[PDB]
RNA sequence: UAUACCUCUGCU
RNA sequence: AGUAGUAACAAGAGGG
């Protein structure tokens, strides 16, 4: 099972950047 | 060798402090000052033991621990410090200390700890040896019941549990009481046996006993079986919406499985008598039933329970009915009537209270023993007649004491003289006024009365002396020289033709099992018991709805006899479920009659009254009545109730607690001021109009005449205008 | 007493007692009742031991488990993949405090951490660090009879709490504390094996609630709370006298699979003597974050924002540029607040526990397992929001990560306002809940319930949220409702 | 989208989502500092709901006290305690009537425990005041230094060992007008070290004579404090200790209540959850079967405010007289006792206050005692004017507080003053339209109303709150609230229709209780096991409870499992005993083991779940008896625990003893004060009973019975073990003779 | 008075 | 400063 909810962040994940 | 012992105290009272307190307390003092501490009981030990396992050295023990472990082990953990543990000589320790105990430490034989310790490693073994069945989904109703928690219990009292503890690791000081009962004495043989040369401290040794011997409850909601062993597994067995079906491990005892057979036998007539060819539906229910995982037929084969309903169920597979018995060395055979058990206590003639299995109802016996033989009617604490014949006097005579010990009077009870003792197994309660009066019988037969009677050719009474008299008797006594068949409505009689068992005369309190019990049967539903019928009836109304509402409209008559009913009838009184059927069909008429006023919710509710033939009777109902596990309640006609509850918040149909199902969202958007379906003959309008004259309660409707309107007190305080309809439904 | 006998003495004085003594039933309809006033103030402040959504995370690839591995270790192997810091400066200052010393506290953590030969840190008792963490600042005790004699020695301030105003921020923290993320966060560790049909069954349902709740970002903070009140009650313990250095980490699993080793900032535990369960350790929190603090200056009211770095950020289209800031504060904690942080877990239990019951409930009627229904299909789902649109609902996975967040708050921002809160508008709910169920409820001292509930309303940011929430339920049951005799008692 | 969980509650009813309104599982309130502004509130707020009695001046302990019974009846709806003598007496012989041969069952179970009871029994129980020392101490401790004091003093009749003669004792100390105490206080002293003399802290013991009112004042002394961890409420309040003097006499009193309540289907009291929703349950089914259709059904969720400062002493004295009417006048003066010194008794304030110079920056504790030679510049307003109120009752050092209670106190008593009132409203008794039933524990009630119509309630309702209200009950007109029969709420069991579960009130109780490895592994199981049956915990969450517990248990114990690559100070040595072990399976958690607990297994212990597949050495070290360990305690206290939910009742587990089975470290903070003396009388206490056990090995069982002393107790069975060694069995003619020679030698020093 | 140390205590 | 919240912590006691 994986969860998945309708919702976004397009860009980067600001606590979580890719660095 | 006891040398050790004595030579620290002699180095104790050297000491000038302990031997002050050694000469001053005295032995009772000496609980008090064991308990005097510096040390708080702890308020939050979660708190403690997380800010404590963070130290070095969290751990007291005693100071030997410094000549057992060593100081640091392998890799360098300090063990034990020098430390002394406030307020006694213990010493602080590392967890790292318990580690290196239980890998290096010195070994020592455990081998028979399971036996100290036997109430915990049973509880294994019947889980051990379980076995699982499959999980079914369902509303489980629960029933708040106090109940045994633990299994295996040699049922004693504390006190008489203390003295088998003493016995067992304190025998020497054991003090003036001694063993009385018999299980106690053979309880302590087994005990000192099994336990003999047990390394292990003897205050642990009656600590498990104390536990493990003494019968202990407590209030739980259970489901299904209630005895010990399925008690034990509560939160496996059973959760909100779900039964995992369970077989402990071991045997069910004969008390279980006696009580559970008459529960499982009645529950099968009650439900047989209601269907349309009662003796097949009895019988293919019989060979699917099974309790404990046991099929019901082969326990009715060797089972002698002598019950009304089993009884029915052996007759019904053609076995013999446990139907006879023997005491004082007479064989006692019952040709009509019923046992109905009562445990109570009653005065003798000496004040002596004692516990007998008193037997009630109108009961008659064919009596024959050794060179004699009787006719005894009886009752409750009555002979009402006993025709007696023998070969001698003396045969007769003894016969006829036996049965004056039988009938249980109050005569013979404040007769006897003295008290009561005979044994080194000790009979029952029966045979202590039985041996008793055998010995001696003055003051019985001056106690017990005469009677004068008509003088009859081949009738003689008996006198208190001995003497043969015409026309006088003892009491109830005189003096002169079996297939069965079951047809398909349950009846059990005789060669000649007599009523011997009736269905509608089998006990109708419930109960609720000791073991298991599983109908396999499309005749039952999923679940056992009252509630279930409740709750999967009124579940399937609504599964089903679309279904049933257009077989509503345009063929009831095969609606309302629908099978899926037939459970429902149990709980309705078999002397209302004509009536009730009369007031629902003619309710239900009303509303097709009546056309706009159509209420889904009151067909759903009153839907399962209508599965019997309906009586031609005009009583009014604010309530039908229902059987739940003893006590009646009320479903009333207009609007929710216990049983019954149309919740619009949820959109739901709350049965007895428990969600049934949601209706249609129609339902929600479903009313009309004026409500057919409630009274017969009448029409609920509006509100209570004052203009229509005062108010009058349902009982007095019958003072209304055709088309007249008025006010009525229809139930749960409210108050409503109704009008007497002018043409009647069918 | 032993020659009484009743004789209408009751009725005599009930007789005699004034028709003021009673207890009138005012009859309660949910319409007409108002709104709970929420206070006026400055807003309301984060309060929490350490950043939520505003938390940033320098992260290594590391097959350690969950607990594994030297934690200034893992916190050096974390620092070491980020470049590009900068000589640090105060972007947003504590109004109250030597900003300064703040600055200082992050040149010589970062210096010493450079400098560090061993497992743990301790750093030196400097002016700025001595100032930082409180040393000195108890009153010296004196008796009573050398002290007597002072003009301005009074009883300590003994007052009720200022008064603080329903800032946005809570309820946008809740938010992302509702979501998933792309990381199993909480590790479970292993049960014996499944010989029960229900425990097969178990299993199955288990193996749902574990992805949903361990991905869910409220389990982030869980796992940040466990870590941090552990790390800080075990040093208070055993080195009270040196201000220790905890890094502030976490370890997790990705969906993709990879173990990772995550690090968020410092703490610098001060001296923690800690005797009474509510005596206080004083911490200083140097934490990363890309929030700008003057976007919403009054959520930072204790903390001195500093900018301490360049961040190339990599996205789909092409690389950002952002700066680092280091959010520093001085806080505080106690021995019963972190014993009952290192027991934040049990939050998973508070919400799978009405989850499965609401899944049980339904299987009950169905006579079936309806566990992969709820989380597979989306027929079944509950109201648990509010868009401009309107009520929006959601699925059962939803609802749980909605009430684990629940859960997760009520456990990082306790207080006895949300205590009292809570109880009390508890019986204003069954008020509505029992005129939902057309039971004709009615209250004796209306007002005065009111009163209970608006009392507790103080200050806190999640309590503040939790009135705004009833207001809102409020206001969503009146127009459901809506005017009439027969109304609209069924939802939607 | 903003989320909101509140909003489930518009598909959800309320009762069904009950646990997100329960916020257990964050840190409760605590109070920090003094709770002296807490007790003078209580008895400051006690004595205005009393205001319009009669004061007068006590003739013994010279105390202010105010009576408000058979005072002016209450004009307004405010908390008021001025209870009717009469009335009191109609509702308890009601309660007469009602039940036939319960009050003369009751006094007759009661009489037969106070001639069976020991002096034993009142080292059973909690924290209490001990007079001697003017502070807090454990129950057997409290008791044996005021049993000392009563030795040296003339008061010897305990010596019997019968709880009676011990209360007797109490009663005649109060004719001492010089009563001795031994005080302890530290000097100071200088001794020579090899070669510099430094300074030496020692503790002397002064004795010190009472005032007759001293002593007295002590007696009658309850001492308060601030209640912790208090769910659901913003503000703190004060609890109550009872003294060691009351303290006996109390337990005879409510062991009568007790046995009262335990026959009457209307209390709560004494019984656990299931049983209180299965008397709710029954309460419900009786009502609705003895109604007919035509009528309606309300029920109250009640709570009655200011419960303990409202009910008075001097009505408790008229229950225990009418329920004791025709026994032996010897009982009922002994039971009357309680509520006497209650009625004459006296509050202690707590530590006192701390003040703070901000310039100066300096902090100083002021005593209790000194408010009243004290000037009030230094407190704030509010504080001032409680102080201003507490002089007019204040006798050295304690305020009085003849009126009301306190919690902590006293218990089961005031519950059959409710149950009476729920006993008037038998259809019988009010013949009318309205009638009434329920259950009541403590302040917290759920009346179930009758009658024919809506206002029939309301006249019914009235008359329930006014007959209340006539013997000090004052109803919650805020808290409480009605609706018609179907929901409400009870002790936060919550019933729609049927009771759901409430699994949030438990949260707490999910984790490592902190008594030691062998406890809390069986506590933690059990906690899992009893929630799923008690309070609906489905069998997944279980199973994650097991798995979140044994991570707890893990981290908190540092046992982690022996093939972790954690590193703690326990890891290596578990780690040696995991590679050395050859069935790992068997190894139990603490020992680095693995989790053998799923669903079917929580009722079984680990040590005999895991036994079979334990290695025989592994096996033989584990449970080896002679280990240094465990702590051999009694069997009464054997395998016991203390948890809160009530007070505080111990909890039970299933445990085999190994060297898990361990016990933390004492607080050593007694050291630094002058109380450091009672570790060595523990010490030798302790010792003492150890070698009794040597000769009586019973007296760990079944505590032992005799007025002679324990070293002629020990003496005596020298000889006679001895005896039966040599005249039959495994001893030589040379021991018999150097064993009687010790015990002639010991003879001879006294 | 200050500054170094040293001892006990972390629910008492 | 900060924790906190109706009163405290921000080490207490001692080597005087
Ligand atoms: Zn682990």
């Amino acid at each position: 099972y994986s969860p998945t909810s309708p919702s976004y962040s397009p860009s980067y994940s600001p606590t979580s950047p890719s660095y | 060798s006891g040398m050790e012992r004595i030579k620290e105290l002699m180095e104790m009272v050297k000491n000038s402090r302990m031997r002050e307190i050694l000469t001053t307390t005295s032995v009772d003092h000496m609980a008090v000052i064991k308990k005097y501490t510096s040390g708080r009981q702890e308020k939050n030990p979660a708190l403690r033991m997380k800010w404590m396992m963070a130290m070095k050295y969290p751990i007291s023990a005693s100071s030997r621990i410094r000549e057992m472990i060593p100081e640091k082990d392998e890799d360098g953990n300090t063990l034990w410090t020098n430390t002394k543990d406030a307020g006694s000589n213990r010493v602080l320790v590392s967890p790292n200390a318990v580690t290196w105990w239980n890998r290096a430490g010195p070994v020592s034989d455990v081998v028979h700890y399971p036996r100290v310790y036997k109430m915990y490693f049973d509880r294994l073994e019947r889980l051990t040896h379980g076995t699982f069945g499959p999980v079914k989904f369902y509303n489980q109703v629960k029933v708040r019941k106090r109940v045994d928690i633990n299994p295996g219990h040699k049922d004693l009292t504390s006190r008489e549990a203390q003295e088998v503890i003493m016995e067992v690791v304190f025998p020497n000081e054991v003090g003036a009481r001694t063993l009385s009962s018999d299980a106690q004495l053979t309880i302590t043989k087994e005990k000192k046996e099994e336990l003999k040369n047990c390394k292990i401290s003897p205050i642990m040794v009656a600590y498990m006993l104390e536990r493990e011997l003494v019968r202990r409850t407590r209030f739980l909601p259970i489901a299904g079986a209630t005895s010990s062993t399925y008690v034990e597994v509560l939160h496996l067995t059973q959760g909100t919406c779900w039964e995992q079906q369970y077989t402990p491990g071991g045997e069910a005892e004969n008390d279980d499985l006696d009580q559970t057979l008459i529960i499982a036998s009645r529950n099968i007539v009650r439900r047989s008598i209601v269907a349309i060819d009662p003796l097949a539906s009895l019988l293919s229910m019989c060979h699917t039933t099974s309790i404990s995982s046991e099929p019901l037929v082969e326990i009715l084969r060797s089972n002698p329970t002598d019950e009304q309903a089993v009884n029915i169920c052996k007759a019904a597979l053609g076995i013999r009915i446990n139907n006879s018995f023997s005491f004082g060395g007479y064989n006692f055979k019952r040709v009509k009537g019923s046992s109905q058990r009562t445990e109570k206590a009653v005065l003798t003639g000496n004040l002596q209270t004692l516990t007998m299995t008193i037997f009630e109802g109108y009961e008659e016996f064919n009596v024959s023993g050794k060179r004699a033989s009787a006719v005894l009617k009886k009752g409750a604490q009555r002979l009402i007649q006993a025709i007696i014949g023998g070969r001698t006097l003396e045969d007769i005579l003894n016969l006829m004491i036996t049965l004056m010990v039988f009938s249980q009077e109050e005569k013979m009870l404040k007769a006897v003289r003295g008290d009561l003792n005979f044994v080194n197994q000790r009979l029952n309660p029966m045979y202590q006024l039985l041996r008793h009066f055998q010995k001696d019988s003055s003051t019985l037969l001056k106690n017990w009365g005469t009677e004068e009677i008509d003088p009859i050719m081949g009738i003689a009474g008996i006198m208190p002396d001995g003497t043969i008299n015409k026309t006088q008797t003892l009491m109830g006594v005189r003096l002169s020289q079996i297939r069965v068949n079951i047809d398909k409505y349950l009846r059990v009689r005789n060669e000649k033709g007599e009523l011997l068992i009736s269905p509608e005369e089998v006990s109708e309190a419930q109960g609720q099992e000791k073991l298991p019990i599983n109908y396999n049967s499309s005749l039952m539903w999923e679940v056992n018991g009252p509630e279930s019928i409740l709750t999967n009836t009124y579940h399937w109304i609504i599964k089903n709805w679309e279904l049933l509402k257009t077989q509503w409209m345009t063929d009831p008559t095969v609606l309302y006899n629908r099978i899926e009913f037939e459970p429902f009838q149990t709980l309705i009184p078999k002397g209302n479920r004509a009536i009730y059927s009369g007031f629902t069909r003619t309710l239900f008429q009303q509303m097709r009659d009546v056309e706009g006023t159509f209420d889904s919710i009151q067909i759903i509710k009153l839907l399962p009254f209508s599965a019997h033939p309906p009586s031609l009777g005009r009583t009014q109902f604010s309530s039908f009545t229902l059987n739940i596990r003893g006590a009646p309640l009320r479903l009333l006609i207009r609007g929710n109730s216990q049983v019954f509850n149309y919740n619009q918040m949820e959109n739901v149909i709350i049965v007895l607690g428990k969600s049934v199902g949601s209706p249609e969202r129609s339902i929600l958007t479903e009313s009309s001021s004026i409500e057919s379906a409630v009274l017969r003959g009448f029409l609920i309008l509006g509100k209570a109009n004052s203009k229509y004259g005062p108010v009058l309660t349902i009982g007095e409707l019958d003072k209304l005449g055709r088309g007249e309107k008025a006010n009525v007190l229809i139930g749960q305080g409210d108050t409503v205008l109704v009008m007497k309809r002018k043409r009647d439904s069918s | 007493v032993s020659s009484f006998k009743a004789n209408g003495n009751i009725e005599a004085k009930l007789g005699a007692m004034s028709e003021k003594v009673n207890a009138q039933i005012e009859s309660f309809d949910p319409r007409t009742i108002r709104e709970l006033e929420l206070p006026e103030g400055k807003f309301c402040t984060q309060r929490s031991k350490f950043l939520l959504m505003d938390a940033m995370k320098l992260s290594v690839l590391n097959p350690a488990h969950e607990g594994e591995g030297i934690p200034m270790k893992d916190a050096k192997a974390c620092l070491d993949t980020f470049w590009g810091w900068k000589k640090a400066t105060i972007i947003k200052k504590h109004e109250k405090g030597v900003n300064t010393n703040y600055l200082m506290i992050w040149e010589q953590l970062l210096e010493s951490i450079k400098e560090m030969e061993g497992k743990f840190l301790n750093l030196k008792k400097t002016n700025h660090l001595k100032w930082g963490l409180g040393e000195g600042q108890a009153p010296e005790k004196m008796d009573f009879e050398d002290c007597k004699e002072v003009p301005d020695l009074f009883q300590y301030k003994s007052e009720p709490p200022e008064k603080r105003k329903l800032a946005s921020w809570i309820q946008s923290e809740f938010n992302k504390a509702s979501e998933l993320t792309n990381s199993n966060w909480i590790e479970f560790d292993e049960l014996g094996n499944d010989v029960a049909p229900i425990e097969h069954i178990a299993s199955r349902r288990r193996n749902f609630f574990t992805a949903e709740v361990s991905q869910c970002r409220a389990s982030e903070y869980i796992m940040k709370a466990v870590y941090i009140n552990t790390a800080l009650l075990n040093s208070s313990c055993t080195a009270m006298e040196e201000y220790q250095v905890i890094p502030i980490i976490t370890k997790c699993r990705d969906t993709s699979g990879q173990r990772r080793t995550n690090l968020y900032g410092f703490i610098i535990k001060g001296r923690s003597h800690l005797r009474n369960d509510t005596d206080v350790v004083n911490f200083i929190s140097l934490e990363f974050s890309l929030t700008d603090p003057r976007n919403e200056i009054h959520k930072w009211e204790k903390y001195c924002v500093l900018e301490i770095g360049d961040m190339e950020i990599r996205t789909s289209i092409s690389t950002i540029m952002k700066p680092v800031y280091l959010y520093v504060r001085t806080n505080g904690t106690s021995k019963i607040k972190m014993k009952w942080g290192m027991e934040m877990r049990r939050c998973l239990l508070q919400s799978l526990q009405q989850v499965e019951s609401m899944i049980e409930a339904e299987s009950a009627v169905k006579e079936k397992d309806m566990t992969e229904p709820f989380f597979r299909n989306r027929e079944n789902d509950w109201p648990i929001g509010e868009s401009p649109q309107g009520i929006e609902k959601g699925t059962i996975g939803k609802v749980c990560r909605v009430l684990l967040a629940k859960s997760v708050f009520n456990s990082i921002y306790a207080s006895a306002q949300l205590e009292g809160f809570s109880a009390e508008s508890r019986k204003l709910l069954l008020l509505i809940q029992a005129f939902r169920d057309n039971l004709d409820p009615g209250t004796f001292d209306l007002k005065g319930l009111y009163e209970a509930i608006e009392e507790c309303i103080i200050n806190d940011p999640w309590v503040l949220l939790n009135a705004s929430w009833f207001n809102s339920f409020l206001k969503a049951v009146q127009l459901s409702m809506g005017s009439g005799s027969g109304e609209n008692l069924y939802f939607q | 989208m903003d989320v909101n969980p509140m909003l489930i509650f518009l598909k959800v009813p309320v009762q069904n989502a009950i646990s997100t309104t329960f916020p257990y599982t964050g840190d409760p309130p605590y109070s920090h500092g003094t709770g002296t502004g807490y007790t003078m509130d209580t008895v400051i707020r006690t004595h205005d709901y009393s205001s319009r009695g009669i004061w007068k001046t006590n003739s013994e302990t010279g105390a202010q006290q105010l009576n408000p019974i058979d005072g002016p009846l209450p004009e307004d709806n405010e908390p008021s305690g001025y209870a009717q003598t009469d009335c009191v007496l109609e509702l308890i012989e009601g309660l007469d009537r009602s039940h036939p041969g319960l009050f003369e069952t009751a006094c007759q179970e009661t009489i037969d425990a106070i001639q069976q009871t020991r002096v034993d029994k009142l080292t059973q129980g909690r924290q209490t005041y001990d007079w001697t020392l003017n502070r807090n101490q454990p129950a057997a401790t409290a008791l044996a230094n005021t049993i000392e004091v009563f030795r040296k003093n003339g008061y010897k009749l305990n010596e019997s060992g019968r709880l009676i003669d011990f209360l007797k004792d109490v009663l005649l100390s109060f004719e001492n007008d010089s009563m001795e105490v031994t005080t302890h206080f530290q000097k100071k002293k200088r001794i020579r070290d090899n070669k510099k003399m430094i300074t030496q802290r020692t503790i002397g013991k002064k004795r010190v004579k009472l005032t007759k009112k001293n002593y007295l004042i002590r007696a009658l002394t309850l001492n308060t404090m601030t209640k912790d961890a208090e769910r659901g409420k913003l503000k703190r309040r004060a609890i109550a200790t009872p003294g060691m003097q009351i303290r006996g006499f109390v337990y005879f009193v409510e062991l009568l209540a007790r046995n009262i309540c335990e026959r009457l289907e209307q209390s709560g009291l004494p019984v656990g959850g299931n049983e209180k929703k299965a008397k709710l349950a029954n309460v419900i089914k009786k009502m609705m079967a003895k109604s007919t259709d035509e009528e309606l059904s309300y029920t109250i969720t009640g709570d009655n405010t200011k419960w303990n400062e409202n009910q008075n002493p001097r009505i408790f004295l008229a229950m225990v007289l009418r329920i004791t009417a025709g026994q032996p006048e010897w009982f009922r003066d002994l039971l009357a006792v309680a509520p006497i010194m209650f009625s004459n008794k006296v509050a202690r304030l707590g530590r006192g206050y701390m003040f703070e110079s901000k310039s100066m920056h300096l902090r100083t504790q002021i005593s209790a005692e000194n408010l009243s030679d004290i000037n009030l510049r230094y407190f704030n307003e509010d504080t001032k004017k409680k102080i201003e109120k507490i002089r007019h009752l204040m006798v050295e050092g304690t305020a009085s507080l003849s009126p009301g209670m306190m919690m902590g106190m006293f218990n089961m008593l005031s519950t059959v003053l409710g149950v009476s009132v729920l006993n008037l409203g038998q259809r019988e008794i009010l013949k009318r339209t309205y009638w009434w039933d329920g259950l009541q524990s403590s302040d917290d009630f759920a009346l179930i109303i009758n009658g024919h119509f809506k206002e029939d309630i309301q006249q019914g309702v009235n008359h329930f709150y006014r007959t209340c209200k006539l013997v000090g009950i004052n109803m919650s007109q805020k808290k409480s609230y009605i609706n018609k029969t179907g929901t409400f709420e009870f002790t936060s069991f919550f019933y729609r229709y049927g009771f759901v579960a409430n699994f949030s009130m438990e949260l707490p109780s999910f984790g490592v209780a902190g008594n030691n490895e062998s406890a809390d592994m069986s506590i933690g199981t059990t906690v899992i096991k009893t929630n799923m049956i008690n309070n609906d915990l489905g069998p997944a969450t279980a199973q994650m409870a097991i798995q979140l517990f044994i991570k707890d248990y893990r981290y908190t114990y540092r046992c982690h499992r022996g093939d972790t690559n954690l590193e703690t100070r326990r890891t290596k040595s578990i780690k040696r005993l995991w590679t050395e072990t050859i069935s790992k399976a068997g190894l139990l958690v603490a020992d680095g083991g693995p989790n053998p607990y799923n669903l079917r297994n929580l009722h079984i212990p680990e040590v005999c779940l895991k036994w079979s597949l334990m290695d025989p050495d592994y096996r033989g070290r584990l449970c080896n008896p002679n280990n240094p360990f465990v702590h051999h305690m009694e069997v009464e206290s054997t395998n016991l625990a203390v948890v809160m939910p009530g007070p505080a009742k111990s909890l039970e587990y299933d445990a085999v003893a190994t060297t898990h089975s361990w016990t933390p470290k004492r607080n050593r903070s007694i050291l630094n004060t002058n109380q450091r003396g009672i570790l060595e009388d523990e010490r030798i206490y302790q010792k003492c009973c150890q070698v009794f056990e040597k000769f009586f090995p019973s007296s760990t069982y079944r505590r032992p019975i005799g007025m002679a002393s324990m070293l002629d107790a020990m003496l005596s069975r020298a000889r006679i073990d001895a005896r039966i060694d040599l005249e039959s069995g495994r001893i030589s003619s040379q021991d018999f003779s150097e064993i009687t020679n010790t015990c002639k030698a010991i003879e001879a020093l006294k």
